[PDB]
């Protein structure tokens, strides 16, 4: 399907994982002699989880400068993605409730739980829906699939209803995400180049595409 | 820089590459020269698919713009070098 | 089926369930051989029970420091003693080593071979010195009002308070030394602290824990 | 069969519509556990009762004494004479004797269902407790359970339900406005796009600390706003 | 097909062999009956060939006791970084670098033999050392002892890394004899990435850290009001001041216009007279060749397309 | 652990061991005891 397509890769991409456009030019989903994290679950898994903490990333990385221009929160946020306090050395806002490496241990302990929490549903299916979590257990039996727990919360409203429906849901969900994770690089390369924000960039390309785009922006 | 002596020189030379691949008159992803510097079938191990007619997939075109930028580098500091 | 250290990890074999506090967690498998899962269950009950009256100690003279009853910091405590109150340090120190070396010493040839110390050979005491488990010697002079020897579902209930409660004062006493190395002042002193500027008086603005911070 | 909190979502196994208002709603699981549905339909009819009792007393204090704050009537020098000043801890006293008295009933109760059903001074006085959460009896006056009790009880939850979410806003408004609840609906009347959530959020009208009788109680919004 | 292929778990991790000497020989095995088993053992330690016939288990054997080298270098590496930030006189040699005589060895006072700490210069005594890391650190840019301590961590962190890889690849996804006997692919990478890279990347440290720091330092400016590395790396506008091309900024790179970074890419030779050394910006233009000539070199041996050549 | 002492209980690490305590005991003598020539 996507140029690159090679009859080598078309051994083991006959269509079934999501987004699977025959594209495996290095061939990594190979499952011969396939072991550590270069193997087919681990790599889909890890294409899913890069790609909804992308599909997060872009929005968020575009929200406030566009909202700001909208006048819809106060210029004081409205700050660039790279000035949140991300990185100090690009900027840093202080007007938080508190400082970043106090906020930093509340994410340690929150994302551990959680990272540490769904990595054992990947390696022991079903182990997080035994043990006692304040009754939340309930909620984290999961499904034989890692990528797609489901259940209570994490599919609320029961979308994906039939296979066939569940199927394009899926394919939806890669096809934005990699979307995304193109957009986030693009967000960092073009951060690094005209050192302003995104949404500055796409404005002044319209503004004038000719003086305001790559070329131009190299001197 | 667009129709500049330096901007000329880097497009033809990536042309002439891609067309001489594009026409058989270079060595490509399916075709390799032989010590006589001939031109025969090779044996590409991952096998990239082309609908292109002559079967130039993207790793040709990869190939043929490297050359080319080499040639067209080359030339252009070259001729900067010896003046003309 | 029982609570586990790390959710979703199996227990080690050599930690059946069967001691108190155990929720499989021996990441370097230490105790893989019985004897020594023995000695070092004894290990944790010492220390943990050690560590549960020095941290109710520094707490007590620490509130006694904080409201004006001239109570003196835990880490300033012992030059007070010994000054205000003219008392040999050597004297003191070899007095402790006698009396703690005596029961010390009966404990462990007690670990080496149980009930040995109840042959009467201490001034004609017997059945006080037997002792009822590893860790646990009961008796009329160590369980004085028999809450061992009644009901032994409240035993096994007290058994786990005891360690869970001598694990948390463990922690607690490696952090009265941590905050004290970080921050020079007292635990109550510290914990007013927090409870002012709780997101701006914390180990992440202290300028040591994080060093890049 | 009944209606759902959602259009397609599938009732938990637990929650086949028993208890009144039971749209199949648990997103959570917190309900699995048996034991923790009983003690949580509690705490739900707890916090229902009292949040309806705080909209009421909020919504009438407001209109009989329209210059009073609600956020800060627990002043005691914003006390109804002849309350006014009148000894905090004292006031306390009345309160943590009583309540705990009411709540440890209420709370046996629980542990073992009609073990506390009778006047432990006057025997003879009992309430019927038809069922845990309703004891009815001197608690119904009226006879209103002798009917359709089950409608009574999803008119109860489902206001109460209401309730505590118009408590939370009111606090919420209170402490971006600094009005009462009748007071911003006035603010917002008077110019909707002027007044509104967009311009009143970001900012905490609330103090950071009181001064009650000698004692500092801190005080914080729900949020980080300009305090 | 060049492509990764592994076995997985393919040896227990257990601590039973390093109880049982000679394990991996059948003659040694058995245990020694003389004195001559020592030595045996030693000297049969890693004649994996003669342990065993399989080749595919002699080249795994090969690519872990590697791993398990580099993880020794590193320790090595971070060691003398470290002995420079914390038992060293480099900041004070960096002010007086010809008359204060490197050192970065201090040896306790026992039996006498604190002689040894001789007065170096710069108000410390030690060792002097003739391994050259002072110049090096200079030439890299370095300034602080905060810069060594924090090398000297990344290199125990390399190390622990090393040494995680050697573990990993022997116990759990060990390669195949056919992943190894990929010839053609090794020297593509090993000549382009390694090589190419590696010159490519030092090229970019040389000319945002190595030479404007050294230009400052050659000029007289002293080494605590010099910009730091990242103020370098962060600003145009100084390296402008030091390198007017640095104004420019990469289009002459894209555009061919070469000849205008002519300031910092040189062709000089001979030697800097302040400092006695060869110029750094003739060693960044040299890198870049390099990195270049290498690039081009990882692109002639015929992989998983039908371009390349075969061995 | 069993399988481990034992190789903790190997002529060479109970060669470093016990060469490393008596070293470090005739230092800290030395140390304490600077410059013993005669009893
Ligand atoms: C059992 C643990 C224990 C610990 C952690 C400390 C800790 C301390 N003692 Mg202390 N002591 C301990 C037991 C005992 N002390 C004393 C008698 C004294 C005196 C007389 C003094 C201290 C002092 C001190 C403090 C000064 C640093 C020092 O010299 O530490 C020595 C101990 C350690 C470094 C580690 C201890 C074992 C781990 C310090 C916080 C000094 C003080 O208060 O300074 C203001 C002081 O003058 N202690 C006795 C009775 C003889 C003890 C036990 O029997
Ligand atoms: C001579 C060094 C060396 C070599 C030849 C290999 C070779 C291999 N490794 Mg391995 N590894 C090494 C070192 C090495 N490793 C070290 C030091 C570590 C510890 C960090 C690991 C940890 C490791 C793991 C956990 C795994 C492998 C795997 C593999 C196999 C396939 C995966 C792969 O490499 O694809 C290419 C690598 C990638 C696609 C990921 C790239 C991520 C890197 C870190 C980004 C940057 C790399 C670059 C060198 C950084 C330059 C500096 C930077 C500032 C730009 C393969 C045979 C996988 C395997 O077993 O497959 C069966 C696997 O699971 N390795
Ligand atoms: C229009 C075509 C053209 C022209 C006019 C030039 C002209 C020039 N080239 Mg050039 N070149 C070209 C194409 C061209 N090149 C192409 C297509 C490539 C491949 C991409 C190169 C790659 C190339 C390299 C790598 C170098 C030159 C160099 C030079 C300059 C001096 C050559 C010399 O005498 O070396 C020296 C003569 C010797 C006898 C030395 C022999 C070499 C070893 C050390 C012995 C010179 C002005 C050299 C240069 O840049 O000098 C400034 C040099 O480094 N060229
Ligand atoms: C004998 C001199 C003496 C003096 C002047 C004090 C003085 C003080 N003690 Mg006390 N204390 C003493 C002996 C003494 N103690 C002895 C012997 C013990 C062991 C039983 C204790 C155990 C103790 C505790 C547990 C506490 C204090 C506390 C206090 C402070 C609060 C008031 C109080 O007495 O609490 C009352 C505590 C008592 C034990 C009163 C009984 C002590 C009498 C005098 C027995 C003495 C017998 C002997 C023959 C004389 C206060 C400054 C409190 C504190 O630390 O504040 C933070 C605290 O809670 N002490
Ligand atoms: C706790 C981790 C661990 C454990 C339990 C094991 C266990 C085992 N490994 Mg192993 N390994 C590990 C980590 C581990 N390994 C790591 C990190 C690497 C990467 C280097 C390797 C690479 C490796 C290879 C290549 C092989 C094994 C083999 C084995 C098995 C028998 C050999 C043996 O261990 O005897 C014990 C051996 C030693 C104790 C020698 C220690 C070697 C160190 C690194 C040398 C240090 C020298 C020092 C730096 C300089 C000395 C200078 C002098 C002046 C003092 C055995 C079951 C062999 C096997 O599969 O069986 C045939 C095998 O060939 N391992
Ligand atoms: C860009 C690709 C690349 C790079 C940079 C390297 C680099 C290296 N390889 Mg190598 N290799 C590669 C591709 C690559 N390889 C491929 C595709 C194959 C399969 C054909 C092999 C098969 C191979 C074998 C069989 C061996 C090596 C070995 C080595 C090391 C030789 C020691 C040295 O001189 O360097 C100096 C050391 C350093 C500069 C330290 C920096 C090294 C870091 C980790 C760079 C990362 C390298 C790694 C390939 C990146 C992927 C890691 C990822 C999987 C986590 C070296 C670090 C030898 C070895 O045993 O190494 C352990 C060795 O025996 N390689
Ligand atoms: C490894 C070699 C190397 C490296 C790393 C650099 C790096 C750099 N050079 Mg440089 N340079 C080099 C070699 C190198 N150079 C060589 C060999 C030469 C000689 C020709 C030069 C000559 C040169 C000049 C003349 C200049 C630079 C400049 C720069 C800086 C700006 C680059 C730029 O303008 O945009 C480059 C575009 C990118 C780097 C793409 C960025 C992509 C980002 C990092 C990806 C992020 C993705 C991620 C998902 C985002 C999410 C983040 C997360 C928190 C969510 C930069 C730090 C300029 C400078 O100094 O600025 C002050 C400049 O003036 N260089
Ligand atoms: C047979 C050879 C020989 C002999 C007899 C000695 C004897 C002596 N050496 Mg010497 N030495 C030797 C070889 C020898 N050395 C060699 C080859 C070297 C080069 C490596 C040295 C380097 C050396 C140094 C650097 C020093 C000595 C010192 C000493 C003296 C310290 C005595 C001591 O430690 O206190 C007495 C120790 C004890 C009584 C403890 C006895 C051991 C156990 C614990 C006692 C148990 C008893 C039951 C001592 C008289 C020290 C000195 O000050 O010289 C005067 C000192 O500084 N030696
Ligand atoms: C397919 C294939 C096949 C063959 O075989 C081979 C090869 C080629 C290798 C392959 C691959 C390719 C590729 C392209 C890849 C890519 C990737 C990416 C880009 C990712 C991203 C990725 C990205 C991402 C995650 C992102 C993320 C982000 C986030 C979360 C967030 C962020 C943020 C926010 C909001 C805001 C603030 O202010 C800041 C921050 C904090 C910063
Ligand atoms: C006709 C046709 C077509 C078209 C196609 C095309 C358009 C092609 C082309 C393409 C291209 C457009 C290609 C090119 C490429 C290029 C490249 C790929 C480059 C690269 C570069 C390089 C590689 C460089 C290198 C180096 C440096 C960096 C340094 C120094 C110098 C050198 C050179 C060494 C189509 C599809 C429509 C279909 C129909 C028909
Ligand atoms: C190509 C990918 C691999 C190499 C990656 C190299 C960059 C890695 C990220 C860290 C460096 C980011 O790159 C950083 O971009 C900013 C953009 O304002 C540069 O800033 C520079 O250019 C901007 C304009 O764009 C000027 O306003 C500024 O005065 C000047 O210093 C920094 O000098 C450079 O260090």
């Amino acid at each position: 399907l996507y140029v690159g397509a090679s009859q080598s890769s078309l051994a083991y991409l006959d269509g079934s994982l999501p987004g699977d456009f025959g594209f495996d030019p290095l061939g990594l989903l190979d499952p011969v002699n396939s072991g550590g994290f270069i193997e087919p679950k681990w790599l889909q898994y890890s294409e899913v989880i890069h790609a909804r903490w992308a599909m997060l990333g872009a929005a968020g990385c575009i929200a406030p400068e566009v909202l700001g221009a909208a006048g819809l929160i106060p210029d004081a946020t409205n700050i660039k993605w790279f000035e949140s306090g991300v990185i100090p050395p690009a900027g840093s806002y202080n007007g938080y409730w508190a400082d970043p490496y106090t906020i930093f241990f509340v994410e340690i302990v929150a994302m551990q739980f959680a990272e540490l929490r769904r990595l054992q549903d990947f390696r022991y299916p079903g182990s997080m829906g035994q043990q006692y979590f304040l009754g939340l257990e309930a909620i984290f039996k999961g499904s034989g699939d890692a990528a797609y727990p489901g259940g209570p919360f994490f599919n609320l409203f029961n979308l994906g209803k039939t296979e066939a429906a569940m199927k394009e849901l899926k394919l939806k969900e890669i096809k934005n995400g990699r979307l995304a994770m193109l957009a986030m690089l693009g967000y960092g390369a073009q951060a690094v180049m005209t050192g302003k924000g995104p949404f500055q960039n796409l404005v002044e390309h319209l503004a004038d595409p000719v003086n305001n785009n790559i070329l131009t922006n190299f001197a | 820089f667009i129709g500049s002596s330096t901007n000329l020189i880097m497009v033809a030379s990536t042309t002439a590459t891609l067309a001489a691949a594009r026409f058989g008159l270079a060595p490509t992803v399916k075709k390799n020269t032989t010590a006589g510097l001939k031109l025969v079938d090779s044996k590409n191990s991952a096998g990239v698919i082309s609908n292109d007619p002559a079967g130039f997939t993207i790793v040709d075109v990869l190939a043929m713009g490297a050359a080319g930028h080499g040639l067209g580098v080359g030339i252009v500091l070259g001729l900067k070098g010896i003046g003309a | 089926v029982r609570p586990v250290w790390f959710p979703g990890n199996p227990p080690p074999a050599h930690l059946d369930g069967s001691l108190a506090g155990d929720y499989g967690f021996d990441p370097l498998f230490l105790g893989q051989e019985p004897q020594t899962l023995k000695w070092y269950v004894q290990a944790e009950l010492v220390h943990g029970r050690f560590a549960m009256l020095g941290a109710a100690g520094i707490i007590l003279t620490s509130i006694g420091a904080k409201v004006g009853l001239g109570f003196p910091e835990w880490y300033d405590a012992g030059k007070v003693v010994v000054e205000k109150n003219n008392i040999d340090f050597p004297t003191l120190m070899v007095i402790q080593f006698y009396l703690m070396g005596w029961a010390e010493t009966k404990r462990w040839y007690d670990f080496k071979n149980p009930g040995s110390q109840a042959d009467g050979s201490f001034l004609g005491f017997t059945e006080e010195f037997k002792g009822l488990e590893n860790g646990y010697p009961g008796g009329r002079f160590f369980d004085p009002m028999g809450l061992s020897r009644g009901d032994a579902a409240k035993y096994q209930e007290y058994k786990q308070k005891e360690v869970k409660n001598g694990r948390l004062a463990m922690i607690a006493c490696l952090g009265f030394a941590a905050q004290y190395a970080a921050t020079g002042k007292g635990p109550l002193d510290n914990l007013a602290d927090h409870l002012a500027d709780p997101n701006h008086v914390n180990f992440a603005t202290n300028g040591v824990s994080i060093p890049i911070a | 069969d009944r209606k759902l909190w959602a259009p397609g979502v599938v009732a938990p196994e637990y929650l086949k519509g028993d208890l009144a208002g039971d749209y199949g709603w648990d997103p959570l699981g917190l309900g699995a556990d048996p034991t923790a549905l009983k003690w949580y339909r509690q705490s739900e009819l707890q916090h229902a009762r009292w949040a309806m009792l705080g909209v009421a007393g909020v919504l009438v204090q407001e209109i009989v004494k329209p210059d009073v704050y609600f956020y800060e009537a627990g002043l005691p020098q914003n006390l109804p004479e002849p309350f006014t000043n009148i000894n905090m801890g004292g006031l306390l006293a009345w309160e943590f004797i009583l309540m705990h008295w009411v709540e440890v009933r209420r709370w046996q109760d629980y542990k073992n269902f009609g073990s506390v059903n009778e006047d432990p001074i006057f025997k003879g006085n009992k309430v019927p407790n038809p069922e845990m959460g309703y004891p009815g009896g001197i608690f119904d006056p009226f006879g209103f359970s002798k009917g359709n009790l089950k409608e009574l009880q999803t008119k109860e939850i489902k206001n109460g339900r209401l309730a505590m979410i118009a408590y939370m806003a009111f606090i919420l408004q209170a402490q971006a406005t600094g009005k009462g609840p009748l007071a911003a609906l006035s603010a917002h009347l008077s110019n909707p796009f002027g007044n509104n959530i967009l311009k009143n959020i970001g900012t905490c009208t609330v103090p950071h600390s009181v001064d009650v009788q000698g004692l500092t109680i801190p005080l914080t919004c729900l949020w980080p706003g300009s305090q | 097909k060049v492509k990764i292929a592994v076995d997985r778990n393919p040896v227990e991790t257990s601590f039973e062999k390093w109880a049982k000497p000679g394990h991996f020989s059948r003659t040694l095995s058995k245990g020694p009956n003389t004195t001559t088993w020592i030595w045996n053992l030693h000297a049969d330690a890693h004649d994996f060939d003669s342990h065993t016939s399989d080749l595919e288990e002699i080249s795994r054997k090969v690519f872990s006791a590697h791993f398990g080298q580099l993880g020794i270098i590193f320790i090595w590496l971070s060691g003398m970084y470290f002995h420079g930030a914390r038992f060293s006189n480099y900041e004070a040699w960096l002010s007086d670098p010809t008359h204060i005589k490197p050192s970065a060895q201090v040896v306790w006072p026992i039996v006498g033999q604190e002689i040894l700490n001789g007065d170096v210069g710069g108000g410390f005594q030690g060792i002097q050392i003739t391994s050259g890391f002072f110049q090096l650190w200079r030439a890299s840019g370095i300034t602080s002892e905060l810069q060594l301590y924090t090398t000297a961590i990344g290199g125990l962190v390399m190390a622990a890394a090393m040494f995680f890889a050697g573990w990993f690849h022997y116990h759990k996804a060990a390669p195949k004899l056919e992943w190894f006997q990929n010839v053609e692919s090794m020297l593509n990478h090993h000549l382009g990435g390694l090589l190419g890279l590696g010159s490519l990347a030092w090229a970019g440290h040389q000319i945002h850290v190595s030479l404007p720091v050294n230009k400052l330092l050659d000029a007289g400016v002293d080494p605590k009001e010099i910009p730091l590395p990242h103020d370098l790396l962060l600003n145009r506008a100084i390296m402008a001041d030091l390198y007017p091309s640095f104004a420019k900024g990469i289009a002459p790179f894209f555009t061919l216009n070469w000849s205008e970074y002519s300031d910092f890419l040189t062709f000089k030779g001979g030697l800097n007279p302040v400092t006695g050394g060869l110029w750094l910006s003739d060693t960044a233009h040299h890198h870049v060749a390099i990195a270049v000539l290498f690039l081009v070199a990882g692109h002639m041996y015929r992989t998983n397309w039908g371009i390349g050549h075969s061995m | 652990m069993k399988d481990f002492t034992t190789y903790l209980s190997t002529a060479p690490v109970i060669a470093t061991i016990w060469f490393t305590f008596t070293a470090g005991l005739l230092i800290e003598i030395n140390r304490y005891f600077p410059d013993p020539l005669v009893f």
